[PDB]
């Protein structure tokens, strides 16, 4: 059919892979598969290790430093290839067994694993004014001819190719997402309900988010607006739990709502990428090299999963915000506002 | 899930006209808008796109400068402005949808409205031009590229007067809704699809596009006929 | 040593301050470069809070480095009195708000141990900008007094004349900012770190609690360095007890609290002992495809 070769700058180092883009389940996972092809010729004793290094880059888009080089990576497995691994038997996979087929004995295969624990392949913003290596988790695979692991990694006889994982939808989804919070002022105690509603959990990148409002306002006061956005939560986990709030589209209406009144109609928002230019820190999923690519696909964990070790987790929850009038005996405009949260995991289909 | 055309007449050399395509459907946000024009008794050929969930609007060599293509979310439509139209712009203009993430060639097209005037880049290659064979006969069209595409290209199916309709994408898979007799593959830079069991109703022209780069385009272009 | 000294020849302990001063804009550099050329944001909440007072102590350090040159650069003796007064002020109130700010830190960070089911509603950017202008104007409000003339805010600044052999505190100073700057802080930090204590303990745990780890250590120290400065102020202004030396000392470590706690806090967190652990040591193709038969 046809797999991705990549090659070493020298033109001995030619690495064979499946599929670029690796998928992965709640608790099963897609294993990588590849041959490495040089010329033993060349190779009189220097032995070619193929590794998998999940790099976090953080540090702006600028030049590195001496030492600092402002990088960290959460799993780096290395795996023999000189000779093919006489130690261990591997399990030989039909992808496997089909490219050394293609070509001769000469060439000698590797697998890695993953453990479901670690994150999508998300990339940051890197956002207008940087020109440079981008932030977020990027996945990489890097084979290198060498005598040992603390020795250099000559860079002219270095390939490197980038692959990415990525999850994909749930084929059956939960009931749906629900939440009604009220809030009682001190005014009267008569507080008003609001219910939120969506028309599933998983949807499909682009498709229209269709929000279901319903208010009771049975208090003495007037709703001013209504605000509705779709809020990405990029719990990014270094060292830390720092959460980031970066709106995607917000959609406004003045449809105000007079005291003891209801008022229910469905809003539709459209989370999209066009309008989201100039925002720094949004989460992206996935870049090969530059090309742009979709927002970041929300990364669903298996239930209980210890959701304090991993890399990047970006979420996505809708906020039905709604601002209220502090007009009364003694008052001014501005007042304060209730809002309820909503989860979504809009995140793609699976072909 | 489908996709109304309209906007023809005929207009002067110098005129403009803001053409327009209206679907229902298929959310703007997720479906990249497309529009090609076929020449009179010539080829199809691509002219404008916009996929507006990145906001982009790409063109071609005898598009870029020339007219503009816009649309809106709020009525599902978009609006093709053929300002500055010239003598090699007489074409009927077909407005086709494709799944705006990961590509996968022309799913949905429209009626088309004709349009005509009066008072790097790559080229794929199809052959045979021109061909005629009756039911059973194992026929081969092939499309030679002229720089090798990353096996992702499309078959056209195009019967007079009727818009084309989608068969194949990537040379591999057959879209859901035609039959499974339809085939294909990738040899080198060279794309064939099998016709062996040629029906009365499968017997029109066949096009091969190539979803590789910027500036995408057709062939050359084939006809079915009766030996 | 030289007495009265300040016109006749020098003054040496101007190197030990100026150490102290060097090593509070280093230690402030270094934390606002790594906050500042890696932006990363960690403990959202938290952040705003380590990095403002980050600021403020390094402002500390410039303004009472100002002193090491300005003493001796020219000739010292004319216009000092509105200087001292001001600089005075400026330091008492750099130091409340770093102080004041790590108690915020304290009362902030410690709902994520108990009510983290909402901790991202009650927190948020524009309420905790709020609470630093609070502790900005709170500050100033309560260091007001100081400059109206009512007396000097601890021995912060006594370098210069007036305000070292002239001016005297007053217990009626002493006691008001004692009582609602330093007590309501000994009274946060306890409520708060008992009732996180009574938390460490496990059920038989995250990175919001391995902060505790080095939040602990810092306003341990800081209450270490910090011990000998209360008791001094509730001592002389009381009328019980005066000593130069033990004055000087005692102000020395209470200015060095904030060069020594910005050090031991980049020496704790690992997004700067990365860039100590691993700096102390111290083209490609086109990715084509191919063709690979089917069976
Ligand atoms: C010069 C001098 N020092 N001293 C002192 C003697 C004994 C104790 C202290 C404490 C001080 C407060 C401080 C301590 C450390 C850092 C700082 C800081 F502001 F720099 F941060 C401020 S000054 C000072 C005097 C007293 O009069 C003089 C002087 O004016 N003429 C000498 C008369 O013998």
């Amino acid at each position: 059919t046809r797999v991705f070769k990549k090659a070493s700058p020298n033109g001995k180092l030619t690495v064979y892979l499946g599929k670029r883009d690796f998928v992965d389940h709640i608790d099963l996972v897609d294993p990588v598969d590849g041959v490495v092809l040089v010329d033993p010729e060349y190779l009189k004793e220097r032995r070619v290790y193929v590794t998998l290094t999940v790099a976090f880059r953080y540090g702006r888009e600028d030049l590195d430093v001496l030492g600092l080089t402002f990088r960290k990576d959460l799993f780096v497995a290395n795996v023999q290839s000189f000779p093919p691994a006489p130690e261990d038997k591997k399990p030989l996979t039909r992808l496997q067994e089909r490219l050394i087929k293609k070509l001769g004995e000469h060439a000698y295969p590797f697998t890695f694993e993953i453990p479901p624990n670690l994150p999508s392949s998300v990339t940051l913003q890197p956002g207008p004014e940087d020109t440079g290596k981008a932030l977020g988790v990027d996945y990489e695979v890097k084979a290198f001819v060498a005598e040992n692991l603390e020795e250099k990694i000559h860079k002219r006889n270095s390939v490197r190719l980038v692959i990415r994982k990525v999850q994909y939808a749930p084929e059956r989804p939960g009931p749906q997402p629900t939440a009604e919070t009220t809030r009682q002022f001190l005014m009267s105690d008569k507080p008003l309900h609001l219910e939120a509603s969506l028309d599933k959990e998983i949807y499909y990148h682009g498709e229209p988010i269709s929000v279901n409002v319903h208010v009771t306002n049975n208090t003495n006061k007037t709703v001013k607006k209504i605000k509705i956005s779709v809020r990405q939560y990029a719990d990014i986990v270094l060292f830390n739990t720092a959460q980031y709030k970066v709106p995607v589209a917000m959609e406004e209406a003045d449809d105000t709502v007079a005291p003891s009144s209801t008022f229910s109609k469905v809003y539709t928002l459209t989370p999209f990428l066009a309008n989201n230019r100039e925002k720094r820190g949004l989460a992206l999923d996935g870049k090969l090299k530059h090309e742009d690519t979709n927002l970041a696909s929300s990364t669903l964990l298996r239930e209980g999963a210890n959701r304090e070790i991993l890399g990047i987790i970006v979420s996505y929850k809708v906020k039905v915000k709604l601002v209220v009038s502090r007009g009364g005996l003694l008052g001014d405009l501005a007042s304060s506002d209730v809002a309820v949260e909503l989860p979504f995991t809009l995140m793609h289909p699976k072909p | 899930v489908q996709l109304v055309e309209s906007g023809g007449g005929l207009v002067q050399p110098g005129g403009s006209l803001r053409l327009s395509c209206a679907a229902s459907g298929f959310n703007v946000y997720s479906s990249s808008i497309h529009w090609v024009r076929q020449a009179p008794g010539k080829g199809l050929e691509w002219v404008a796109s916009i996929s507006s969930y990145y906001g982009y609007t790409y063109y071609a060599d005898s598009v870029k400068g020339r007219f503009t293509i816009s649309a809106d979310t709020s009525k599902n439509t978009a609006y093709l402005q053929m300002n500055s139209l010239r003598a090699e712009d007489t074409a009927v203009y077909y407005c086709a949808r494709s799944r705006q993430f990961w590509y996968s060639g022309l799913d949905y097209w429209g009626q088309g409205t004709l349009v005509t005037v009066s008072s790097s880049d790559i080229q794929m290659t199809q052959s045979p031009s021109s061909l005629s064979a009756s039911v059973g006969d194992r026929v081969t069209i092939t499309c030679r590229a002229s720089q090798s595409v990353s096996s992702a290209v499309a078959w056209y199916q195009q019967k007079p007067g009727k818009a084309p309709k989608l068969l194949i994408y990537s040379a591999s898979s057959l879209y859901s809704g035609v039959p499974s007799r339809f085939s294909g593959s990738r040899s080198g830079t060279d794309f064939t699809l099998t016709i062996s069991s040629l029906q009365p109703e499968d017997f029109a022209t066949y096009y091969c596009q190539q979803y590789k780069y910027v500036p995408v385009t057709f062939g050359q272009g084939t006809k079915v006929e009766i030996k | 040593f030289g007495h009265y000294s300040v016109v006749d020849v020098c003054i040496f302990e101007t190197v030990v301050i100026v150490l102290l001063t060097f090593l509070i804009i280093a230690g402030n550099l270094t934390v606002i470069f790594v906050f500042h050329c890696a932006p990363l944001l960690h403990h959202y909440t938290t952040s705003y809070f380590i990095q403002t007072m980050a600021y403020a102590d390094l402002f500390v350090g410039v303004s009472c480095l100002v002193p090491t040159l300005s003493l001796l650069h020219y000739s010292t003796g004319v216009h000092e009195s509105l200087t001292c007064q001001v600089f005075g002020y400026i330091i008492s109130v750099l130091k409340s708000v770093s102080m004041w700010c790590l108690a915020c830190i304290s009362v902030d960070r410690y709902l994520a141990i108990t009510k983290p089911l909402s901790y991202n509603q009650l927190v948020t950017p524009c309420r905790l900008r709020i609470c630093i202008i609070l502790i900005w104007i709170y500050s100033c409000l309560i260091f007001l007094p100081s400059f109206f003339g009512w007396g000097k805010p601890g021995y912060h600044g006594d370098i210069f004349e007036w305000c070292a052999t002239s001016w005297l505190t007053s217990a009626y100073f002493t006691g008001f900012i004692v009582c609602l700057l330093y007590a309501p802080a000994a009274f946060v930090v306890c409520f708060t770190y008992f009732h996180i204590f009574k938390i460490c303990r496990q059920h038989t745990h995250s990175p919001d609690r391995r902060y505790a780890m080095v939040l602990f250590r810092i306003t341990s120290v800081f209450y270490m360095l910090w011990l000998p400065y209360i008791i001094y102020f509730l001592l002389e202004s009381s009328r019980v007890l005066d000593n130069p030396t033990l004055s000087f000392l005692t102000t020395w470590l209470a200015i060095s609290n904030s060069f020594c706690n910005p050090v031991i806090y980049s020496l704790s967190n690992s997004v700067f002992r990365l860039g100590l652990r691993r700096l102390s040591e111290t083209e490609s193709a086109t990715t084509a495809s191919s063709s690979l038969a089917k069976d």
